[PDB]
């Protein structure tokens, strides 16, 4: 407001304790950005690292892993999204964790997940073979586990070359990051362009009202100034306090989402990405995070006919966790998700009544 | 400092911003460029042969670099008045035009050069106004104008119908006519000729010895300027934070050496949210980039009063060779007081940039936190880990549900049971119905806050 | 004759360094796409706000303007030539002759024939713009020396002009007229109103682009 | 007289009131969002497992 | 002597403007809030059994 | 604020940036209206029938 001038800044005593209150303002929401890191990154006790001899079934992840020849030893994908994306009074303030260290974060959240699955968002991380742990997730979206077992290089090609496809389309998509850039250095930018207003002086420089002014005359312009600055100044401050809020909610949806997708499986649909969620790994970029969904989608669908129950002897059969289907001529049981015809059985159905209340009941 | 910042007698652990530490500038200077044309007076104060009382000259001095200095103390004059302004000035005001009158009088008529007076020369020789601005220069010259047998050849008027305006010029030669008889241009009496000539000799009494004078006068009419004094250039030193003036510009920083180039017409650059970055020395034209002495916060780290009284400080990123043991540079600014240790801890008091404070090891000491024990897991293609036993854990999680419902009259907080205020508080409107509208629906929030949270059941179970 | 100005008589607009800086100003400058008169080789013009004023030859037919607001005695004008030898301005109260030239012996100067009350003075194919304002007593041009491959038709391209001179006169201008040296032995005329403009600034400090934010929709 | 000193009274205080109702209102809108987290977690974590 | 009052009423009017907008942004963030939880709801309640 | 007259312009004028930042403000929130409605009621590929 004043830059150094003892004339400004005896009128500026006379208007309280503005600024006490604008600074603290300031200080509480530049607390805050850091504590809204330590809660998405810093979700391990243990930094995990990874084996030297790195078999997991097929499955390559090479271009998420960390790089020692590379930059702050990030990952191949981490740098991508890191090349994508003084004055009077003011200052910047570095943060607590720097890039490194949030590499690391991510570097031994990526290590328990690969290694532990989730057994080490529970407790003690326990280490178990991928493939199984694969298969342990493939149950969880109620599929079988011998169609992991037996499609283990299919599901290994296709996943490898979907992370492929990450890093061209990453390569060659972070407007949510680039904006949030652009809308703080547009606001400090008005900030400084404010000190070169009158708002109805004289100049706008007080190096010319105190020298072609006497003292009782140059108190009346020095006001119109200072007035004009404060206002300029609690503008921006709340501004700052408004655009806080709303980055502290996405870092609350960003911790929510590393608990309930990184260290888990979740069945919310759509909330770690698109289809029937395996798994998730977390990524840094320069003010927020990257999550790669892995997903299941089914595919090349057929059609059959269905009965709800199968009448027999009587009795009315259910089936104990599939469908009953027909491919024209014979009767099966399937899974729901994908088609592994059966006979039908005393031990994939159940009985329970007559056949004569249900309807739609088939023979066979 | 931080007791008296926080307005308490004990502060518990944290980190505390105090104050501000601001270099100061050590001097000031000043510049301009060489000078050319400073005006070659050594013409009309070095001329051979000055000019009559009765036809005076009129040099018109135009746009230059005139320095009064060498006139003021050249001490050879014997009278220099300044009128509209004293002396000392000159030599730091600038005017439109000056003009310089130059004749030759008697040594005891030079008292008549001046504003409001009478007399032969004044009357209808010479006339200055009477609100004149400029100076008065007078010196002796008996030896360049007088000779033996006399000098016949300086005149001056001594009969004219009227006193002259100011500044008026009357050359003509007619004959004079006295009494009221028309004269024909011939000489008799009360019909004179109206030219008498000084005849000097040099062995005259001062007072009757040819001083030689010259007018300036400075006017000022309405145009955008015109020539002035000199303005003189100071030294200039740079890696020091100055306070400076570069013909115009008015600043503070450190000044630097460039290496950017402009274009030969520029003065000074500047930068995006337009501020001066860079200047070009009148004098020697080279150009200098402008930095900012430096500036920054400075907090005070403490393990609390109920610990120590030890204190450590930061200097905000500022340069830890510029402050005014442990001098400790940080990314974050230069810290003071506190030893740099090579072991990592769990994180206690935050710096910045990685660096945390801890009172350990009766002290302070600086360290780059540690994010955890490592941990590498046996992973194997065929091993396993299954848990024997296990543990119940209970643990706790609080959330606030609701504030203080606070309402404030809008009126009585401003005006406070005062009519005078009131009625011209009425004069900005619905401000208060506002603020009391505002206000009333954040405490009907809170209701709904905790009726939200734990009426969430029906009946009420024993 | 008439004729298209593309993008012409853009100046600095005052000291001060600059580098790659799409910087905004507001000042008087000629449109884009504006109507400029054409004049072969002449008469009284106005002057109303500015002038732009190219001209094209390798010989040297222009010769100077002359300025004021009656361009004659009564009251002041200023008056700028330039024989064989160099420029001569020069400010008194003149007499101008109403078709005022010189000649091409090489004897000339038919141009006036008064010279009282002189209160300034100062002595000492191709493409050849200047950029004329008078504001607060002070009369500034603005010029610039462009080589063409032509000899006497006005190109397109971009070139900023650098100002030359400042004169503190005080002197008023409603009229110009122009000088042409006579045979014995091309010239344009745009005039500049208040526009807001946006210049792009090289990374040695020169002007090497605008916009002119009035013409259509996309500037 | 009196009127000319009034009116830097009321334009002050005016001010802090408003800086104050704004504060409030925007701490307000961070005590809802902890509320319906608190809801959120009586529904799904005393009255069901999670 | 008009400009003296113009500024007046200036000032009063440009308070207002502001007044109005720095609520309408809070009334906005708390839209916002709003059509986050229907887009939650969309996905899991209807796009699925929760 | 003005309207109309054109002695409140010029004197408006003298304020800087105010009456820009307003506009800013005021457009991101109707920006902001439109992707809420986007993102609750177009989360579907196809339109069945
Ligand atoms: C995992 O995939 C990566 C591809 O990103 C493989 O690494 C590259 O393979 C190509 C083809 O042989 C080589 O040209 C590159 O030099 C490899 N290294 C790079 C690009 O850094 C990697 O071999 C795969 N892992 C396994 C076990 O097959
Ligand atoms: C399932 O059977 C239906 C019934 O024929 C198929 O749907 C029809 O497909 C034909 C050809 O694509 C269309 O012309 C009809 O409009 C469809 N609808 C009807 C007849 O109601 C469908 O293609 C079959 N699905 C699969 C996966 O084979
Ligand atoms: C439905 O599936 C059954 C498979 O059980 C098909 O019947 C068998 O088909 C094979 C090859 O055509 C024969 O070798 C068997 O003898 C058939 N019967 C049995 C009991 O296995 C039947 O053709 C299929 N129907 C349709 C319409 O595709
Ligand atoms: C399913 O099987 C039952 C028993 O085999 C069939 O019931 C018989 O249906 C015939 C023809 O309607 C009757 O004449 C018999 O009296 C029925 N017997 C009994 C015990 O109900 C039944 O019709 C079969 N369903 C279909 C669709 O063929
Ligand atoms: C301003 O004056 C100074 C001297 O007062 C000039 O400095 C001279 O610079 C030349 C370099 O071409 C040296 O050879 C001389 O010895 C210098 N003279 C002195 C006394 O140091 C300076 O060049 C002048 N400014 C300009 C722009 O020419
Ligand atoms: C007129 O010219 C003379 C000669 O150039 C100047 O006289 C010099 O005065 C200085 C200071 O009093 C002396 O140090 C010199 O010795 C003088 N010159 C000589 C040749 O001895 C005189 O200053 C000039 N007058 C004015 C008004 O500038
Ligand atoms: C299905 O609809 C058909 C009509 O095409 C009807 O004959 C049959 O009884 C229905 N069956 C069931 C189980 O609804
Ligand atoms: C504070 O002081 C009390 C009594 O002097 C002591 O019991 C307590 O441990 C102290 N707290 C700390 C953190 O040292
Ligand atoms: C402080 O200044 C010295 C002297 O130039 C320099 O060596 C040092 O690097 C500076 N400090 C930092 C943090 O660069
Ligand atoms: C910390 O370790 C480094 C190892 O490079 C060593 O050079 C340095 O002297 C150590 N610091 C102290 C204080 O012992
Ligand atoms: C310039 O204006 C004159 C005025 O009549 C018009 O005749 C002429 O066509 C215009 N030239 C251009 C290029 O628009
Ligand atoms: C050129 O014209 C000026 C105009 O007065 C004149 O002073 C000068 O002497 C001329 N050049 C020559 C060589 O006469
Ligand atoms: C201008 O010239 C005329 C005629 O030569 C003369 O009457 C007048 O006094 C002059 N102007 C001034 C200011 O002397
Ligand atoms: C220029 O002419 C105008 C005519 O309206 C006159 O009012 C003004 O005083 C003149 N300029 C000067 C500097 O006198
Ligand atoms: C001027 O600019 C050109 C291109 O922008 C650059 O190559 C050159 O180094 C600059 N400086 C000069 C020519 O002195």
């Amino acid at each position: 407001i004043c830059g150094d001038s003892t004339e400004c800044s005896n009128l500026l005593l006379q208007y309280g304790s503005f600024c006490t209150q604008l600074n603290r303002a300031l200080t509480g929401i530049a607390v805050e950005q850091d504590k809204n890191t330590q809660e998405v990154f810093a979700q391990v006790k243990q930094i995990y690292k990874t084996p030297p001899i790195k078999d997991f079934g097929g499955f390559n992840f090479s271009q998420i892993l960390p790089d020692p020849s590379k930059p702050s030893k990030r990952s191949f994908i981490e740098d991508l999204l890191f090349n994508k994306v003084k004055f009077n009074g003011l200052t910047v303030l570095p943060p607590l964790l720097t890039d490194e260290m949030i590499a690391q974060y991510t570097s031994a959240l990526l290590a328990g997940t690969i290694t532990s699955g989730w057994t080490f968002g529970a407790g003690a991380a326990l280490q178990i073979p991928f493939a199984m742990q694969m298969a342990y997730r493939f149950n969880g979206i109620g599929v079988t586990q011998n169609v992991l077992y037996e499609n283990q290089k299919l599901i290994a090609n296709q996943f490898n070359s979907a992370i492929g496809k990450i890093q061209d389309s990453l390569s060659s998509a972070l407007g949510k990051l680039q904006d949030v850039v652009n809308q703080n250095a547009q606001a400090l930018n008005t900030l400084v362009k404010q000190l070169s207003s009158n708002f109805g002086a004289i100049s706008s420089v007080l190096n010319d009202i105190l020298s072609r002014l006497d003292p009782p005359e140059a108190e009346v312009q020095i006001d119109r100034l200072i007035t004009g600055r404060l206002q300029s100044l609690q503008t921006y401050v709340t501004q700052q306090l408004i655009r806080a809020a709303e980055i502290r909610a996405s870092a609350n949806l960003a911790a929510t989402k590393m608990s309930e997708c990184v260290l888990g499986q979740s069945k919310r649909v759509d909330f770690c990405g698109k289809g029937y969620h395996l798994m998730s790994f977390p990524q840094s970029a320069p003010h927020g995070v990257v999550f790669l969904h892995v997903t299941y989608v089914p595919a090349q669908e057929k059609n059959f006919t269905t009965a709800p129950a199968i009448c027999h002897d009587g009795k009315a059969h259910f089936p104990r966790e599939g469908v009953f289907v027909s491919n024209g001529t014979h009767w099966f049981v399937t899974q729901r998700n994908f088609y592994e015809p059966q006979i039908i059985t005393t031990d994939n159905t159940f009985v329970s009544g007559n056949c004569d209340v249900v309807i739609g009941i088939v023979n066979n | 400092e931080t007791k008296c910042t926080l307005k308490s007698f004990t502060v518990e652990k944290g980190i505390y911003q105090t104050s501000n530490f601001r270099v100061q500038p050590t001097e000031s200077i000043v510049r301009f460029p060489n000078i050319t044309n400073l005006c070659p007076f050594g013409e009309v104060f070095n001329a051979t042969r000055f000019a009559s009382v009765y036809a005076w000259n009129r040099k018109r001095i135009s746009n230059c670099v005139a320095d009064y200095s060498v006139l003021y103390n050249s001490a050879s004059f014997s009278t220099f008045k300044c009128y509209g302004v004293s002396p000392t000035k000159l030599n730091d005001l600038c005017f439109t035009n000056v003009y310089a009158d130059s004749f030759v009088i008697r040594g005891d008529e030079v008292r008549q050069i001046a504003p409001g007076q009478t007399g032969k020369i004044a009357d209808y020789n010479y006339k200055l106004p009477d609100d004149f601005t400029g100076c008065v220069i007078a010196w002796n010259s008996n030896n360049l104008d007088s000779k033996v047998g006399g000098n016949y050849n300086y005149l001056y008027r001594l009969f004219r119908k009227s006193n002259l305006k100011p500044f008026e010029r009357d050359i003509s030669t007619e004959i004079y006519q006295a009494g009221s008889t028309p004269c024909n241009g011939v000489e008799g009496f009360n019909c004179y000729f109206p030219l008498q000539s000084y005849g000097f000799q040099p062995t005259n009494g001062v007072g009757y010895q040819p001083y030689r004078v010259v007018v300036l006068s400075f006017e000022l009419l309405h145009a955008p300027a015109t020539v002035c004094g000199p303005k003189k250039s100071t030294n200039l030193v740079k890696n020091k934070c100055v306070n400076f003036n570069f013909n115009g510009l008015t600043g503070t920083g450190v000044l630097t050496e460039s290496n950017k180039k402009f274009l030969p017409f520029q003065q000074f650059g500047r930068d995006i949210a337009d501020t001066t970055d860079a200047v070009r020395d009148p004098q020697t034209l080279e150009i200098l980039d402008i930095t900012p002495c430096s500036f920054g916060g400075v907090s005070v780290i403490t393990p609390g009063t109920n610990t120590s009284n030890q204190v450590a400080v930061l200097y905000q990123d500022v340069n830890c060779t510029e402050v005014p043991s442990n001098v400790f540079q940080t990314r974050a600014g230069c810290l003071i007081g506190a030893e740099h240790v090579n072991n990592s801890y769990e994180c206690d008091i935050p710096i910045g940039a990685g660096i945390c404070a801890s009172y350990q090891t009766q002290s302070i000491i600086a360290y780059t936190m540690s994010l955890g024990a490592e941990n590498s897991v046996a992973y194997s293609n065929n091993s396993i880990a299954i848990p024997t036993n296990f543990t119940i854990s209970v643990t706790t999680e609080i959330l606030p549900v609701s504030m203080t419902k606070t309402s404030v009259d809008c009126t009585m907080y401003i005006c406070g049971d005062s009519t005078e205020c009131s009625n011209l508080l009425l004069q900005y409107g619905s401000f208060c119905t506002q603020l009391n509208r505002a206000l009333t629906g954040i405490a009907v929030e809170q209701d709904k806050n905790t009726q939200e949270v734990f009426a969430q059941v029906k009946q009420i179970y024993k | 004759a008439y004729t298209n100005s593309f993008t012409r008589g853009v100046y600095y607009p005052d000291k001060v360094f600059r580098s790659s800086v799409l910087h905004s100003t507001q000042d008087l400058f000629l449109p884009f796409f504006s109507n400029v008169t054409w004049f072969h080789a002449n008469p009284v013009l106005p002057f109303n706000d500015g002038v732009y004023f190219a001209s094209t030859e390798k010989s040297n037919i222009i010769r100077g303007w002359i300025f004021g607001t009656t361009l004659d005695s009564k009251t002041q004008s200023l008056l700028i030539v330039n024989n064989a030898t160099n420029v001569v301005i020069k400010v008194c109260e003149f007499q101008f002759c109403n078709d005022p030239f010189l000649g091409v012996m090489e004897s000339e100067f038919r141009v006036y024939s008064s010279a009282n009350n002189c209160t300034f003075e100062y002595v000492s194919k191709n493409l050849r713009e200047f950029v004329f304002k008078n504001i607060d007593g002070y009369f500034k041009i603005y010029s610039k020396h462009t080589p063409i491959n032509l000899v006497r038709d006005l190109p397109q391209g971009f070139s900023a002009l650098e100002p030359l001179v400042d004169l503190p006169i005080g002197i008023n201008i409603t009229r110009f007229q122009t000088l042409l040296a006579l045979h014995r032995s091309a010239y344009y005329v745009g005039y500049l109103q208040p526009r807001t403009f946006l210049l792009k600034y090289n990374e040695n400090g020169t002007i090497t682009d605008a916009v002119d934010c009035a013409l259509d929709p996309l500037s």
